[PDB]
RNA sequence: AUGGAGAGUUUGAUCCUGGCUCAGGAUGAACGCUGGCGGCGUGCCUAAUACAUGCAAGUCGAGCGAACGGACGAGAAGCUUGCUUCUCUGAUGUUAGCGGCGGACGGGUGAGUAACACGUGGAUAACCUACCUAUAAGACUGGGAUAACUUCGGGAAACCGGAGCUAAUACCGGAUAAUAUUUUGAACCGCAUGGUUCAAAAGUGAAAGACGGUCUUGCUGUCACUUAUAGAUGGAUCCGCGCUGCAUUAGCUAGUUGGUAAGGUAACGGCUUACCAAGGCAACGAUGCAUAGCCGACCUGAGAGGGUGAUCGGCCACACUGGAACUGAGACACGGUCCAGACUCCUACGGGAGGCAGCAGUAGGGAAUCUUCCGCAAUGGGCGAAAGCCUGACGGAGCAACGCCGCGUGAGUGAUGAAGGUCUUCGGAUCGUAAAACUCUGUUAUUAGGGAAGAACAUAUGUGUAAGUAACUGUGCACAUCUUGACGGUACCUAAUCAGAAAGCCACGGCUAACUACGUGCCAGCAGCCGCGGUAAUACGUAGGUGGCAAGCGUUAUCCGGAAUUAUUGGGCGUAAAGCGCGCGUAGGCGGUUUUUUAAGUCUGAUGUGAAAGCCCACGGCUCAACCGUGGAGGGUCAUUGGAAACU
RNA sequence: UAGGAGCUAGCCGUCGAAGGUGGGACAAAUGAUUGGGGUGAAGUCGUAACAAGGUAGCCGUAUCGGAAGGUGCGGCUGGAU
């Protein structure tokens, strides 16, 4: 996937939610050696695959993952950048990072591959399973507790929408399929459904 | 070739071990603003070696990944 | 059960009891869909010398009586 | 490397077929002979039969002869009697 | 003769019969005569017997034949204890 | 009607027209460089080139001769009191025959074949069918041989040449009934002809074993046996249509063309033979040439669709070549026979042999495409009740990123300058909240212990029931007792483990997001079109950033979209390419106007209804998924069917 | 006896694959040498055509000239006076 460190992330992209924000120590304009300079825009075909960019580098997945489900996004026959959303919103990505497992995703996405984190009862081991909505998205009661796993839930209430959560051992319920208007506006989803148009 | 047509192939690179008889492999790929020859020499292939001294078109001309 | 039965009308007679009746039909080019006329004559095995010159005759198929004698006679009309 | 059937075959099918060349040989003996003398009313005019038809059937009552070539023969060999 | 057998499916290491009665003469999953039902033994718990037994009415009654596998999950199923009657005939 | 934009390119500068080029997909791809692990497919595309070796179809003492070994009572003792040294009771096994089945299956290949071959729709009043299942006729008689054993010979050889012998459920003669059969009359369609009783010379089976218990056998169970029906199987024959191109292939055939009589085939006839007329076949391109197994299927197309066949299925053809037959129900037979040919091999030189397109392997050629692998555990088939053998089918392992899916190459900090150069009209932000210096997690990985399904289905393990049986095994049918597993202790689970050991590549010119210095001097060289280098190159070559995206990246070649440059849909013919120099005219195509018949063409309605991975919609199985099933949809295209007449 | 009939054998003529040549036909490869074409360099000479390009074109045709061109006869403007 992408596995690296968010710190420059923030200013290297649109933006990719690192945590409250990493831009404002040295000058935000661009990561160096060409930034402050003439400074050039790119086409609409490439500002829909700098929007691309926005999403793809944001949900940290490849293409074949962020591109093949946009063809199941051709089955269900809603808005096609919005409907592509709300599958991608409807897996195990949601939960490593949003509900609060670690100081990040990565040490969370970690948690579910040794078999740590255990949705759904006895093991799934892959984020790439999407969360089928209704099943108990549980936590191994062999690792109940880190410097990670608890730590970020008192940080980091309000588990999204249609997915609920507990204190008992930290287990969720994920009851329904969250809509366009739980998916943020830090990247515009409108805009990545005609780079894959092109 | 091994079908026993005579050519006139392009040899890419800047040093070669093409002095004669080699047995060689050969690509397409038209050479332009040059009649006649039409058709590369892959580079470091059959009997010979690639070029040795490039750094930035490493994988081509015959040079292994440094490291 | 029965053969097949299909209709013609005769062209050239043959020397001791062989008509040929002509079949003609209206076969399409499936890339245009505009159909056009085409012919196939099945030659008839004629039992007594039954039908005649301007006959539209309705025949009756069988077994091979014959190297080409795949038809048999059932209906005549008229004659010029 | 040719298995103990193929050498075995050759010869059950040796005295086989001199099994079957006895008997079929012995029927185109009798269709050489009593077909040539059941014809031109001989002695035995309508009893030749009783040799011909017998053996005809001594042929279908075995896997000699298909019974086709049996009900063949007493095509050309009743319409004689 | 033309008989029931276990014709096969699925991925690696995993089957999926769905059995024919057809000829010994053709392959193992060759061109078929009557694809009946389907019988995946393999499973945790169950042999997943599916089985619509009207025409085994017909083919074991005028020339098919059980043969040493597919004749004695007729015998545990109840398959042919259907037929032991209608063979009684 | 879920698709249909493109980028450039003729100038000093425009519009049209035109081809050409790239952007985008895919490949049995292969190559340069790279390379974590699983879960998955595919795997000489060339030489239908040639082959060493292994090695791949068998089957049954419950057929019966043999003969061998031989348990088996096995004397007297060979007195070494232990063997059989003898005899017969001699089983089982071996043989190796005779015997019935199989050999046409499984497996492999696309040369031939442009065709009924295949596909698809029909038809046989021209159809066959061992075995299997059901239906009835029933199993009478005699029987020589005959290998085996003895005997003679050859040759190291191989394997034979001769003399006498031996059993059968093998085999052959005698009569037995049948819709047999050609002679006499009553059914309808398809002229011929059929249809099912008719009624007659007819016609001949025949196999007996191990055995439940009986009867020193009887229904013969077993498993056959031969007589008259069927069910089935696969195959045959006959007409529709889909089926490459060349007229710089036009005149094609002469047993040909129709018929006339014999064949003979499961049937048909020019199929051949004696007869009759030249006829028949043709520009709608017969004829011939060249090329190619066909279809499903793949694939991309808005649809109009048409290109691939490694795939993966169905059919056809082939088995060193070319002929001829045998046997068998089924062959003109891939590990049968004979002939002829060409190649190869052994030899003691006398004559002997062999046909990898069955599975690996070898050589060859090629750019290249699997281990002289394992096990039959499952399935499936073969003969046998079964057990057993054969599986080089199959189920697995190997090997390959060649390709598909996940997995990786791992984190909260803290200097925007700790040590650091693709620049400087250096002062700097800086690679760079990069990082030393730490919190922490253990996908994989290290490695030491449980372990698994599949692996369930039999025959083995009696009571029975059903056809029941003189009674009972037997056979179909309930148990509940017990069988074995290539893969594999592999997968999986536990723990321990270090933040462990892992991405590469092309440009940074404009297309197109990713730039700057050293050489460099139209040189080296890049080069998709326009083009860079002549001493100030962002373009070359040298090096930091980034960028596109990840075990790939790039090149090469190959089909499609982009592209309506084949334009039915959806192209032009005045000057751009498109009218002969004009005609006249043969064929052909296409024709003014107005009424009525059919329902042919049109368009509808009742069904059957169109293919398996491919294809509509929704689930199930896969950890996701890769990859396999479900439920209708179902054809809405073709057939069996009713119709309607303006317009043809 | 094995004489007839048949059979093994014996002859006797019809058709045969392959062969053997035989003539050709067709196809491919090669051939001392050659003659048209393309690309480059255009090394060279001339300046034909484009300006009524110094003495308008163009077609069919015909002849000469190595070629460019020269001329001639019908037709066309896609030409100046």
């Amino acid at each position: 996937r992408f596995r690296g460190s968010n710190w420059k992330k923030s200013r290297r992209l649109g933006i990719s939610l690192s945590g409250t924000g990493k831009e404002l120590e040295k000058r935000p304009y661009a990561p160096g050696q060409h930034g402050p300079n003439q400074r050039k825009k790119l086409s609409e075909y490439g500002l829909q695959l700098r929007e691309k960019q926005k999403l793809r580098y944001l949900y940290g997945m490849t293409e074949r993952q962020f591109r093949n489900t946009f063809d199941i996004a051709g089955k269900k026959f809603g808005v096609h950048g919005e409907n592509f959303m709300i599958l991608l919103a409807s897996r195990l990505d949601a939960v490593v990072y949003s509900l609060g497992l670690a100081r990040t995703r990565r040490q969370a996405r970690q948690l579910v591959n040794h078999g740590h984190i255990l949705v759904d009862g006895k093991r799934v081991d892959i984020p790439s399973y999407s969360v089928k909505p209704g099943q108990t998205i549980s936590v191994r009661e062999k690792s109940q507790k880190l410097n990670i796993i608890v730590e970020s839930v008192e940080i980091n209430n309000f588990v999204p929408e249609y997915l609920n959560f507990d204190a008992d051992s930290l287990t969720g319920t994920f009851v329904r399929l969250p809509e366009r208007s739980e998916l943020p506006a830090e990247i515009n989803e409108q805009l990545i459904v005609e780079y894959y148009s092109r | 070739l091994s079908n026993n047509i005579e050519i006139n192939a392009y040899i890419p690179g800047i040093g070669h071990n093409l002095q004669e008889h080699s047995v060689v492999l050969v690509r397409g790929g038209r050479v332009k603003d040059l009649p006649g020859v039409r058709y590369h020499i892959v580079r470091g292939a059959l009997d010979t070696s690639g070029v040795d001294g490039r750094r930035q078109g490493r994988s081509l001309y015959g040079t292994k990944k440094p490291k | 059960n029965d053969r097949k039965v299909y209709v013609g009308k005769v062209v050239s007679d043959k020397m001791d009891k062989t008509i040929t009746v002509l079949v003609e039909t209206y076969k399409t080019h499936k890339l245009y869909g505009k159909r056009v006329k085409y012919s196939k004559k099945y030659k008839t095995h004629d039992e007594n010398n039954s039908a005649k010159l301007g006959d539209i005759v309705k025949i009756q198929e069988t077994r091979p009586l014959s190297a080409t004698k795949r038809f048999r006679l059932v209906e005549i009309v008229e004659e010029s | 490397a040719n298995i103990k059937s193929a050498i075995k075959r050759v010869k059950t099918t040796e005295k086989a077929e001199a099994r079957n060349i006895s008997q079929k040989s012995a029927m185109r003996t009798a269709v050489k002979n009593a077909k040539t003398a059941v014809s031109n009313n001989a002695d035995n005019k309508n009893e030749l039969v009783s040799l011909a038809v017998k053996l005809v059937d001594k042929a279908a009552q075995s896997n000699l002869i298909h019974s086709n070539k049996a009900d063949r023969i007493k095509s050309q060999l009743m319409t004689a009697n | 003769a033309v008989k029931i057998r276990l014709t096969r499916l699925g991925s690696k290491r995993n089957p999926f019969y769905r059995i024919v009665v057809a000829d010994a003469r053709s392959p193992r999953d060759g061109r078929i005569i009557e694809q009946i039902g389907t019988y995946n033994p393999t499973s945790a718990n169950a042999p997943e017997i599916k089985v619509d037994e009207a025409l085994a009415l017909k083919w074991l009654n005028d020339g098919a034949k059980p043969t040493d596998t597919v004749h004695n999950i007729l015998s545990k199923e109840g398959i042919m204890k259907k037929f032991d009657e209608q063979k009684k005939a």
